[PDB]
């Protein structure tokens, strides 16, 4: 869905891909419990790999929203990934 | 005989209903009641032989040898294992174990029955594979001049009534035909993790597969000239149906300590 | 002349498109049968004019015409072992002659199970009730599961081992359904032994009972037993529980009218061990010079199951040395191995 | 008679002609499928297994209101027309329910529970005896009662008796089987139990030993197991949100009524809270007398004597005694029972029940 | 199989398998929800290494966030020899 989400996003540019909630997929567990919840880890990872797989362009924006922040990761960091952290 | 003619679908003959009648299982999973040719009989046919059936008329035209092996679900028959038992050392205790388990009923069938005690028929290798474990299996298989048949247990894990439960028919049968043979089943636990602790996922799809394993296995190893050896990452997630005495009499560990 | 005609008839015959295999869901009164066909979906068909629908019954595997939709034949009915697992074993092979050491158990087991089933009339005449459940508690795998099968061979019933967790499906009811169906099966097959498998271990059997579905399932069974003495006041199907642990039990469960008899399974003694050995040796080629009194005395901290291991390990030593007749020398050597395994942990 | 004949002669000719016009539709192969929904243009959408889905007008044998969404139906094999209604197949999944029509048990067999027997009689029994009577008056009697003691001592028995009196279906519901280890799963299992109860009224619903699906906690949802909490809230919503006069009566069972949430008790449905008294000497005599009517025994057995030396035994222990003394007779191959059997029997159950830890006394 | 098969034909080639935790986990609570499909993928992988399919000029790289669901079997060389960290 995400690889299609990004492909259509590239086609549609300027575009804001608005992602409500980023703790709903933003759990991914940290133990051997990720096995179960692999759908939620994989979807979150797939947008970040795609974002870093291009740089120095602003054709697609993705903007993420949380109801209450409880998720942040060292993986999110990088400039082509989620650069901006606005409170 | 002449009238039916080629081109043809492949099926496996399930069972004789009577004279000139069969229930056949087509290998797209779909089972049919058909006529058979009067030139082919009850003793020219068997419950898991491969048969040629007509495409539109569905009647048993000709008998095929079993020799079909799937290749996009991956069932390997392996001439030429090339590893021996001096590829890995220090395994003395597991070596001796394997030798008496596997070699000896094939070579010396007569002497078990002459004593009047049960042979071993099933062996379980438990512990991590590919440590030198797989190599002993492969070394015996070449040394005894048995066929090595590498069976992916987990690639039965097909997602319908189609191919998978029929892949099981052919593989046990084919091993018996080209006897002596080793059937080495890599990770049986895929088609055998079920309920034990009431925290186990969907287990219905696998269920049909397990049942034909039970039929094929007890249906051979009675003249003891093909052995079945199962391998699994962890053994605490097998069914008792596999485990029980009369099947699985040897339980070999990759030893520790 | 007939042989020429016969071939001719076959030549014509073969030009059919074939029949479909189907499963009867149910017979109805309308001259129709509801068939779940296996190549295709589900169909209502009108059976042949050559039979009724009271000449049929549900759960039959059938041959249905692809052309005229009439049940041309009935094959056989779906076999009693089904679901994730469950094993029904017709004609139990075990007997009190297959294991020895059971002098203590024999008088005890006879009154609790045999005398009610075999004579209902006595129980009734006395006004003693039939016990609802039996619990057996003892050292594991010695021949506890084996005894159950023995009593079932004498009373002339199928021994039905039911795996508690396999009755643990992840869907709505389907699981609850299986539990109900089971009772239906054993009511039909009355008399029957239901042996509740998986609150014991024979060594080759996983899961000894747990905090999940083995203790809860064990409550369910008791409920059923209450109900039978209730509306129908007919009861011919008895449940036998086996356990090794008192942590699967609670006092209302042992309270008379759920479990009425608590029978001790034989703790293993030197005399008992010789007996069992003698029975298993009376199948195979062992020398007469052997002294079962010696072999029995060598073994301490060995069950019934261990004795069986000794005999096959002994055979493997002769066999290697290329002989078919076993000796005392092999029997000691085999015992010494088995003994070390009990000394671990 | 004469009446049958008047009818037979026109009825025959019309029936054949109708039967025929139906059978031309109904002709094989016709595939079974299930009705998804009924659209309000008087069409209807049907789900076929073979993957037609179509909007078709009904054809009679049934009416549009003799059908509901999700019903099983008979489908035409090209237009998928609803020719008729059929009954579910390929295994209707129904949840563990034990059916007992008129379970054989009465008040008389367990008499000496006198105080409880009146309480259950007013609340459960008499409303079931009066069906149109509950429809006309309209006001609620007790919908439901709770019985708390020990099972098969009064709790099982009392509910069995009242079921026999009113010719109601008695439905024994296994508390624990609703304790499935899945999510979504507990409440839909619980709901299914209530669905079937209302369909097949009259019935008494006996829910055996609710504490495994319960456990009150301190909060109404907690970060522990979710499945045990889920089944509990569905159970609380099912009393609170549908109420009955008399058509379904609920008997709930638990050994300890204080492990249940106080809002799951809910006054205005469960009005009766019934508890268990201990036997006095006279009750022991009564409970004993019944159990021996069904035995045959020796006439040197004295009821009074056994009773005096028994002290603090409940009826369950009294039942066990009858079987244990009777077992020694069956060992001696005798269908009388002597005085002696009873004495040893009385003593033994008495001993085991009557464990001392010095917690009495004071 | 196809992917490895083509890497050997056209070798050298890198098979970069992202998240071998969805395709070679080892459970944590022993479910097979879709986790038998996990066994199928892991199994295939082992077979090619363990067999007579020959990698040496054909290279495999696995990537996984935290190592917690790799069997002792993979940690044996001739599977994964070299295990590189990020400091």
């Amino acid at each position: 869905l995400v690889r299609d989400a990004f492909a259509l996003a590239k086609e549609k540019a300027p575009t804001i891909i608005f992602i409500d909630e980023l703790d709903a997929i933003g759990t991914k567990r940290f133990d051997s419990e990720k096995s179960g919840d692999r759908e939620v880890q994989r979807t979150m990872l797939e947008l970040l790999n795609q974002l870093d797989g291009f740089s120095s362009d602003d054709r697609v924006k993705v903007l993420a929203a949380t109801n209450r922040v409880d998720v942040l990761d060292p993986a999110l960091l990088r400039s082509g990934r989620l650069d901006r952290k606005i409170e | 005989k002449r009238i039916q003619s080629v081109p043809l679908v492949i099926g496996q003959f399930l069972e004789p209903i009577d004279q000139n009648t069969g229930i056949v299982s087509s290998t797209t999973g779909m089972s049919y009641v058909v006529r058979i040719l009067s030139t082919l009989d009850r003793e020219l046919l068997k419950p898991s032989m491969s048969v040629a059936l007509h495409r539109h008329s569905n009647a048993l035209v000709d008998i095929l040898p079993p020799d079909s092996d799937s290749s996009i679900s991956v069932m390997g028959e392996n001439e030429k294992p090339d590893v021996t038992y001096a590829d890995v050392g220090g395994l003395d205790m597991q070596k001796q174990e394997i030798r008496e388990a596997v070699e000896l009923p094939l070579v010396q069938a007569d002497l078990y029955e002459q004593i009047g005690i049960d042979p071993p028929r099933g062996v379980l290798l438990y512990g991590p594979p590919g440590t030198g474990k797989t190599m002993l299996v492969k070394a015996v298989a070449n040394s005894t001049k048995a066929a090595f048949i590498r069976v992916n247990g987990s690639e039965f894990v097909h997602k319908y009534l189609g191919e998978g439960p029929r892949m099981v028919r052919d593989v046990f049968r084919l091993a018996r035909e080209n006897a002596p043979s080793i059937i080495f089943i890599d990770e049986v636990d895929s088609i055998a993790t079920k309920r034990f602790d009431a925290q186990t996922g969907s287990d219905r799809e696998v269920q049909r597969i397990l049942i034909e394993l039970l039929t094929q296995m007890d249906g051979f190893d009675q003249s003891t000239n093909v052995k079945v050896i199962m391998a699994t990452n962890r053994a605490d997630t097998l069914d008792p149906a596999l485990l029980r005495p009369g099947r699985l009499d040897r339980k070999i560990e990759f030893p520790s300590l | 002349n007939d042989k020429v005609r016969f071939i001719k008839d076959e030549l014509r015959l073969l030009q059919e498109p074939g029949s479909y295999v189907g499963e009867v869901i149910k017979i109805v009164s309308d001259k129709k049968v509801l068939v779940k066909v296996q190549p295709e979906g589900k169909y209502i068909v009108d059976v042949a004019k050559d039979i009724n629908v009271k000449d049929l019954k549900a759960s039959q595997r059938v041959c249905l015409r692809s052309d005229s939709y009439m049940l041309h034949k009935v094959l056989e009915n779906k076999a009693d072992p089904l679901v994730s697992l469950m094993m029904v074993e017709k004609v139990p092979d075990s007997t009190y002659d297959m294991v020895g050491g059971l002098t203590k158990q024999i008088k005890e087991i006879k009154e609790v199970i045999e005398l009610p089933v075999k004579h209902p009339e006595l129980f009734e005449s006395l006004g003693i009730a039939q016990p609802k459940g039996v619990i057996l508690y003892g050292p594991p795998g010695t021949g506890k599961t084996l005894l159950a099968r023995a009593v079932a061979h004498h009373t002339d019933c199928k021994f039905i081992r039911v795996s508690g967790a396999e009755l643990v499906q992840k869907y709505i009811g389907e699981g609850s359904r299986m539990v109900r169906e089971l009772f239906v099966m054993a009511r039909e097959h009355a008399p029957s032994i239901i042996f509740m498998d998986e609150i014991d271990s024979i060594g080759s059997t996983r899961v000894e009972g747990s905090g999940g579905g083995d203790s809860e399932v064990q409550r369910t069974m008791l409920e059923l037993l209450n109900q039978l003495d209730g509306f129908e006041t007919s009861k011919n199907i008895k449940i036998i529980m086996a356990t090794n642990r008192l942590d699967i039990l609670d006092p209302a469960l042992l309270r008379p009218g759920r479990i009425d008899r608590k029978i001790e399974f034989p703790p293993p003694s030197v005399a008992a061990r010789a007996e069992i050995l003698r029975i298993h040796s009376r199948k195979m080629n062992l020398t007469r010079g052997i002294n079962l009194r010696k072999v029995a005395e060598k073994m301490n901290g060995c069950s019934g199951a261990d004795v069986k291991g000794v005999c096959t390990e002994a055979g493997m030593y002769a066999l290697r040395e290329r002989r078919i007749h076993v000796t005392q020398e092999d029997f000691e050597l085999a015992v010494g191995k088995v003994m070390n395994k009990n000394q671990e942990t | 008679f004469v009446s049958n004949s008047e009818i037979l002669k026109p009825f025959e000719k019309k029936q054949e002609e109708e039967k025929k016009q139906l059978e031309e539709i109904r002709g094989n192969p016709l595939s079974i499928g299930t009705l998804e929904e009924i659209i309000d243009d008087d069409h209807a959408i049907v789900t076929s297994p073979t993957m037609p889905d179509y909007y078709v007008s009904i054809l009679s044998f049934v009416d549009k209101e003799l059908l509901e969404p999700g019903c099983s139906v008979l489908l035409h094999h090209k237009t998928m027309s609803i020719v008729g209604v059929l009954q579910d197949d390929a295994d209707p999944m129904v949840s563990v329910m034990k059916m007992d029509k008129s379970p054989t048990e009465s008040y008389s067999d367990i008499g000496g529970l006198e105080s409880q027997i009146q309480e259950i009689k007013e609340s459960v029994e008499l409303p079931l005896t009066h069906p149109e009577l509950y429809e006309e008056m309209g006001i609620k009697p007790p919908k439901g009662v709770i019985l708390y003691g020990a099972p098969g001592t009064g709790k099982t028995l009392l509910a069995k008796a009242v079921a026999n009196q009113t010719s109601a279906t008695f439905l024994r519901i296994v508390g624990s089987e609703l304790i499935q280890k899945y999510l979504g799963d507990g409440p839909r299992l619980c709901r299914q139990i209530f669905k079937v109860a209302g369909e097949n009224a009259p019935s008494i619903v006996f829910i055996d030993e609710i504490d495994a699906i319960g456990t009150k906690r301190y909060d109404s949802n907690s970060g522990g197991e979710r499945e045990i909490q889920r089944t509990m809230l569905e159970l609380l919503n099912q009393l609170d949100g549908f109420d009955d006069r008399g058509d379904v009566k609920v008997i709930m069972a638990t050994n300890k009524i204080e492990t249940l949430d106080p809002a799951l008790i809910r006054p205005g449905r469960i009005d009766r809270k019934i508890l268990f008294e201990n036997p006095d000497l006279s009750t022991k005599k009564k409970i004993l007398g019944i159990h021996t009517s069904k035995m045959n025994l020796s006439e040197d057995v004295n009821l009074e004597t056994l009773v005096t030396t028994k002290d603090d035994l409940s009826g369950a222990d009294i039942q066990a005694m009858c079987t244990e003394a009777g077992l020694l007779a069956l060992r001696e191959r005798r269908m009388q029972v002597t005085a002696e059997d009873f004495k040893q029997a009385k003593e033994r159950v008495m001993k085991n029940k009557v464990e001392e830890n010095l917690e009495g006394l004071y | 199989r196809e992917m490895f098969a083509y890497a050997k034909e056209h070798e050298p080639c890198i098979i970069f398998m992202d998240e071998v935790d969805a395709i070679g986990g080892r459970r944590f609570s022993e479910g097979t929800s879709a986790d038998r499909e996990i066994q199928r993928t892991l199994m295939e992988l082992l077979t090619q290494m363990d067999g007579f399919d020959n990698l040496g000029q054909t290279k495999i790289i696995m990537a996984t966030n935290r190592p917690d669901t790799l069997d002792p079997a993979l940690l044996r060389p001739g599977r994964l020899d070299r295990k590189v960290e990020i400091p």
